């Protein structure tokens, strides 16, 4: 509810970088809040967006993306070259409990750290 | 900013105990945390480290039951030494409890 | 897989060598703590030479992959406690 | 690559509920590898799809869907009344290192279970 400075722990491909974000307000014209990480420049900030719906039927959505940079040797500041997005759109109905909701965030979060999925991202493998 | 562990003494071989341990304002969360105890012989035991969100867990080759859950609810960690790392992610840690 | 050498105190005014030595992998960080019979132990310099405020300036370490070398100073202090070594790769980690 | 049966362990409000899965082959129309859980009727089972793409840009998705049924006094078989539909689609390009197409993936792992979503889906709070 009252967002905060969420700060993960022991992540990416060896459990040894950690990340701080903090809140960047709520956009009043569509309700997504947004998390950064306090970075540098503006421009060069991993950012997290969600956003909650209301009805139809319920939906949540969170979008993730990363840029990364190099310096480009005609300029001076650094230039973004490429991102990596991600979202997640969760869509329940009225009538949807609390344990069946729960239940698919927790097997989603479980399954991205499976031996699977493991080898379909970070080697981009099929199946 | 201390941490301090409390357990039973007298268990049977075949039961089972929870160590308990409360924090004392480094707010419990944003910090991972670890379970190492001692023998009367050697000081450094394994490692069961824990994640800062219960998530990357894992155990060390001694793993039978003994398992590591993290609650903030009143800032305790429940186990059925006990040390916290850094702010950044690390596996180094700092922090100590008798 | 780590390895200190055997235990000694030679004297009251000199340095002491200890070399952590480690089989598996070629490693950036290797960290040591002290253990006073009283209490339990205290971390220093770990992460190579970042040395945490709280212990004095006189003791040092260097190294690198498979090689690390601790020692601190000659007129060293009384009141000698053991030292132990551990790594921050391959999570049991020792 | 060679996918088996992935079993996840301790998942849903508690983690005292455990899941399998058995591979249920690859469709070769658009590349869409299926997981299911080993129900009693077909229609009933917790499906979960996986697809990685090829070139433009790298993409892989995700969707992951649960229904749930009551027997309908009418009738003597089960009629599916809702579902919990799920998806999550990764987009890179063709520099992206390896390193940082982990970090996205746990990042989103760890992320999912933070005290910011367990109140933003558990009970639709909005921030």
């Amino acid at each position: 509810a009252k967002l905060e400075t969420v700060t993960l722990g022991n992540i990416g491909k060896d459990g040894k970088q950690t990340l701080v974000l903090n809140p960047r307000g709520v956009n009043p014209t569509n309700g997504v809040a947004s998390l950064s990480q306090a970075g540098a420049v503006p421009a060069l900030e991993k950012r997290v967006t969600v956003s909650v719906s209301q009805p139809k039927n319920y939906k949540v959505q969170v979008k993730i993306q990363n840029p990364t940079a190099c310096t480009a040797n005609g300029s001076c500041d650094p230039s973004v070259t490429r991102q990596a997005y991600a979202d997640v759109t969760f869509s329940f109905t009225q009538y949807s409990t609390d344990e069946e909701r729960a239940f698919v965030r927790t097997e989603l979060a479980a399954l991205l750290a499976s031996p699977l999925l493991i080898d379909a991202i970070d080697q981009l493998n099929p199946a | 900013v201390q941490l301090v562990e409390s357990g039973g003494g007298l268990v049977q071989p075949g039961g089972s105990l929870k160590l308990s341990c409360a924090a004392s304002g480094f707010t419990f969360s944003d910090y991972g945390m670890a379970w190492v105890r001692q023998a009367p012989r050697k000081g450094p035991e394994w490692v069961a480290f824990i994640s800062n969100l219960a998530y990357s867990i894992y155990y060390a080759d001694t793993v039978t039951g003994r398992f590591t859950i993290s609650r903030e609810n009143a800032k305790n960690t429940l186990y059925l030494y006990c040390a916290r790392q850094n702010f950044d992610s690390s596996f180094y840690f700092d922090y100590w409890g008798r | 897989v780590t390895q200190s050498p055997a235990s000694l105190s030679v004297a009251t005014g000199e340095k002491v060598t200890i070399r952590c030595i480690t089989s598996t992998d070629i490693d950036d960080d290797m960290n040591w703590y002290q253990q006073k019979p009283g209490e339990p132990p205290k971390l220093l310099i770990s992460e190579g030479n970042t040395l945490r405020p709280g212990v004095p300036s006189r003791f040092s370490s260097s190294g690198y992959g498979t090689d690390f070398v601790f020692t601190i100073e000659n007129t060293l202090s009384e009141d000698v406690a053991d030292y132990y070594c551990l790594q921050s790769d391959n999570m049991p980690l020792t």
